[PDB]
RNA sequence: UCCUCCUAAAGAGUAACGGAGGAGCACGAAGGUUGGCUAAUCCUGGUCGGACAUCAGGAGGUUAGUGCAAUGGCAUAAGCC
RNA sequence: CCAGGGCUACACACGUGCUACAAUGGCGCAUACAAAGAGAAGCGACCUCGCGAGAGCAAGCGGACCUCAUAAAGUGCGUCGUAGUCCGGAUUGGAGUCUGCAACUCGACUCCAUGAAGUCGGAAUCGCUAGUAAUCGUGGAUCAGAAUGCCACGGUGAAUAC
RNA sequence: CGCGGGGUGGAGCAGCCUGGUAGCUCGUCGGGCUCAUAACCCGAAGAUCGUCGGUUCAAAUCCGGCCCCCGCAACCA
């Protein structure tokens, strides 16, 4: 995988995570940034990943790290 | 034990590559070689290697150190 | 010919003898030798034992074996668990680096099959 | 032969203080090691029985026991008194002796180890294992076998409960889970 | 034509185009005798092995078995060796 | 006008390729012979850091000069000896690299381990009459990045046409 | 109601009255050939055997009931 150079998040999404942290837990945030990593600081947090037509709520747990929020959140239904 | 229907039940001597000697009873023939034995093997230490794997956290940390 | 879980090969160079390891394969196995210090161009009947003990120390510095597919198995099982895009891809028996699911994919998909 | 000697003063001794037993009869003992192979695969050809029994035959000390099918079944094809596995049913000085060689050399030899199954147990201490290979007993030349085929061992003792009959085999530095 | 059960009314016998089933053999071991043995079906543990093949212990105790119907009988075993 | 998602979906069917199934071959070390291109937010030496993708410093060239650029087949020695093989190199896991605001849907390449089908292909059927078929490199266009396609280039070099 | 005989891929037939692994000819499906369709060539799938039951170690095949189908009898006065 890419980028050597720092972890990739949205400006939007950082500053969004970071005063919801601070504040408290409360309610699902409406994210459409699928390309953005997932910080350990995300940790708890429902997060509401745009699958495409919708969001797609995604609780993040401790492995869910590394990982970007567009594998969370699957496009294409099938069957 | 019904003498000659059974096989040659002798005595052999297994060596390791730990330096274990260990004389046994058993239907081989001359000598033995081993790799391994109930010393020597990674359970004890094994087990601790194994089970302390897991850590997602920290490896993103190692990448981003800020 | 015996070393780690099972690598017993004979009539084979001590290079090719060492890729039958799960967990050792062409440029791992001159890498043992190397720090060995064994000819790569001799094979295991030539050997003797008091050379064979150090492989043994040598690939136990690697993880091998049911070491190394139990850490594949807890790879594969952690995505799975996850529910992430790979993990819906190992689970539904379709390729997984973003390759072509139309006409191809027979190796991961499996044979052919009746409509 | 020295596991019983070790037995006799080291175990029994350890064993005496856990469960304050008032005799030295209470505790439990290793009756038998019943070496089991039920090749089933004999319908179709023979010799693969005899095959069998000489790898048992191999492995343990004495020759085994081919052991007839007790009932006719059709799930597997068979019919009353038809060869299908093969047994040994070893005690007394040569089991002493396949003990130590079972859990000295033998179960490190398992490909993919890692810890014997501790809840493997019959509710009266009677103990079981499942060897995959022929291979992880030193007997068996290497170029002889053409067949991924094993058998089970099966450790009867004079034991009670489980919880009682663990102890027994645990005080012999037996590697459980 | 022959065997078994009921009808058959607590000895035997007892009919009907009354009620249900079997036989026209099998075996030099399936006979003799001596010396042994104990079953079914489950439970739990165990390689491939799974409900079930083979093993271990525990449970039940004749539900088993008896060359073939049905009846009566058999652990002293007539059972299986 | 904008954020994502999609055009890359997948019981299946065909088209056109490519890589195979090996021994006229596979992997290692000694080293010889091209053409046609292309380059200024370009192409980027030699040095040094890299196991390698690459990372720095940066020389030169709007070029018969400077650079991408060692062509590979081919010899020459070695070693494997017909094995699902030291054949194939798929697929998966991990660790990365450059580009690029951003690489998970959905890139390319690298390293490591992994090592699938396949042992020359049913009915059919395609192209090709000489530097042509066959085989081994190589370039360019589009292009931040992304060819096994396309368009060009040159190596060894056949058979057969009654 | 009485005695024979049946019931098997989508169709018609074997295998059924001697219990152990179900064929044949068509059709359906996939690919060829053809400008296309047919014909033709090449593969492939498709029946737990009327059902409810018993016998057996095991039943399409043995035995019994029920459910249809087909033949023959159903006579003397
Ligand atoms: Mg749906
Ligand atoms: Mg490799
Ligand atoms: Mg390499
Ligand atoms: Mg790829
Ligand atoms: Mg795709
Ligand atoms: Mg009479
Ligand atoms: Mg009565
Ligand atoms: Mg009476
Ligand atoms: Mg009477
Ligand atoms: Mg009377
Ligand atoms: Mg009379
Ligand atoms: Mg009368
Ligand atoms: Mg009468
Ligand atoms: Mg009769
Ligand atoms: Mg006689
Ligand atoms: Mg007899
Ligand atoms: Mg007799
Ligand atoms: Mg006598
Ligand atoms: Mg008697
Ligand atoms: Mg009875
Ligand atoms: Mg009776
Ligand atoms: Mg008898
Ligand atoms: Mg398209
Ligand atoms: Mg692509
Ligand atoms: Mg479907
Ligand atoms: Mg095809
Ligand atoms: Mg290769
Ligand atoms: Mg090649
Ligand atoms: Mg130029
Ligand atoms: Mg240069
Ligand atoms: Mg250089
Ligand atoms: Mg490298
Ligand atoms: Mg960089
Ligand atoms: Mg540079
Ligand atoms: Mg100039
Ligand atoms: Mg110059
Ligand atoms: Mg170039
Ligand atoms: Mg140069
Ligand atoms: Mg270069
Ligand atoms: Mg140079
Ligand atoms: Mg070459
Ligand atoms: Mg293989
Ligand atoms: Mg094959
Ligand atoms: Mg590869
Ligand atoms: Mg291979
Ligand atoms: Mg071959
Ligand atoms: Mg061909
Ligand atoms: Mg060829
Ligand atoms: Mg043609
Ligand atoms: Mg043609
Ligand atoms: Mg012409
Ligand atoms: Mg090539
Ligand atoms: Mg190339
Ligand atoms: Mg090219
Ligand atoms: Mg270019
Ligand atoms: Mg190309
Ligand atoms: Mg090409
Ligand atoms: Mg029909
Ligand atoms: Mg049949
Ligand atoms: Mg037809
Ligand atoms: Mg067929
Ligand atoms: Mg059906
Ligand atoms: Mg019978
Ligand atoms: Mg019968
Ligand atoms: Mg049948
Ligand atoms: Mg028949």
């Amino acid at each position: 995988r890419s980028l050597k150079k720092g972890p990739f998040i949205d400006l939007h999404l950082l500053k969004k995570v970071e005063k919801a942290v601070e504040s408290g837990d409360k309610k699902p945030l409406r994210t459409w940034s699928r390309r953005s990593t997932i910080f350990p600081n995300m940790i708890g947090l429902t997060i509401a990943v745009h699958n495409g037509r919708q969001h797609v709520p995604v609780f993040v747990t401790d492995e869910m790290v590394g990982h970007k929020l567009g594998e969370f959140a699957p496009t294409r239904t099938y069957r | 034990m019904k003498k000659d229907i059974h096989p040659k039940y002798e005595e052999i001597t297994a060596s390791c590559s730990c330096g274990n000697v260990m004389k046994i009873r058993s239907t081989v023939g001359h000598d033995l070689n081993l790799d391994v034995c109930s010393k020597c093997h990674p359970f004890f230490t094994g087990k601790q290697r194994d089970v302390a794997t897991g850590g997602r956290v920290d490896r993103f940390n190692k990448r981003f150190n800020i | 010919a015996r070393i780690a879980g099972i690598n017993i090969p004979d009539h084979k160079h001590a290079v090719i003898a060492l890729t039958s390891i799960y967990g050792v394969g062409k440029t791992r196995s001159k890498a043992i030798l190397a720090a060995a210090g064994i000819a790569e161009d001799v094979k295991i009947s030539e050997l003797s034992e008091g050379q064979i003990d150090t492989l043994r120390d040598e690939v136990a510095k690697f993880v091998v074996e049911g070491d190394l597919r139990r850490e594949i198995s807890m790879s594969i099982k952690r995505l799975m668990d996850l529910g992430c895009y790979r993990g819906l891809r190992h689970r539904r028996g379709l390729p997984v680096r973003g390759q072509r699911t139309k006409t191809n994919a027979r190796t991961r998909k499996g044979p052919r099959k009746p409509i | 032969a020295k596991l019983h000697d070790y037995y006799k003063d080291e175990v029994v001794k350890k064993l005496m203080t856990e469960f304050n037993y008032n005799s030295v009869m209470q505790v439990p003992r290793v009756e038998k090691i019943t070496l089991n192979m039920g090749v089933g695969e004999a319908i179709a050809d023979k010799k693969l029985l005899d095959n069998a029994a000489a790898d048992l035959a191999a492995i343990s000390g004495q020759k085994p026991l081919i052991t007839k099918a007790r009932k006719s079944v059709a799930g597997f094809k068979i019919r009353q008194g038809y060869p299908i596995g093969c047994k040994v049913t070893l005690r007394g000085e040569r089991m002493w002796e396949f003990f130590e060689r079972l859990i000295t050399i033998a179960v490190p030899r398992i490909r993919d180890f890692r810890g014997l199954s501790a809840k493997s147990f019959d509710g009266r201490g009677n103990y079981s294992m499942g060897v995959r290979e022929q291979i992880i007993f030193p007997e068996i030349d290497y170029d002889k076998v053409d067949r991924v085929r094993g058998l089970d061992i099966t450790i009867t003792t004079t034991a009670k409960s489980d919880e009682e009959g663990r102890a027994l085999l645990a005080a012999f530095d037996f590697p459980f889970r």
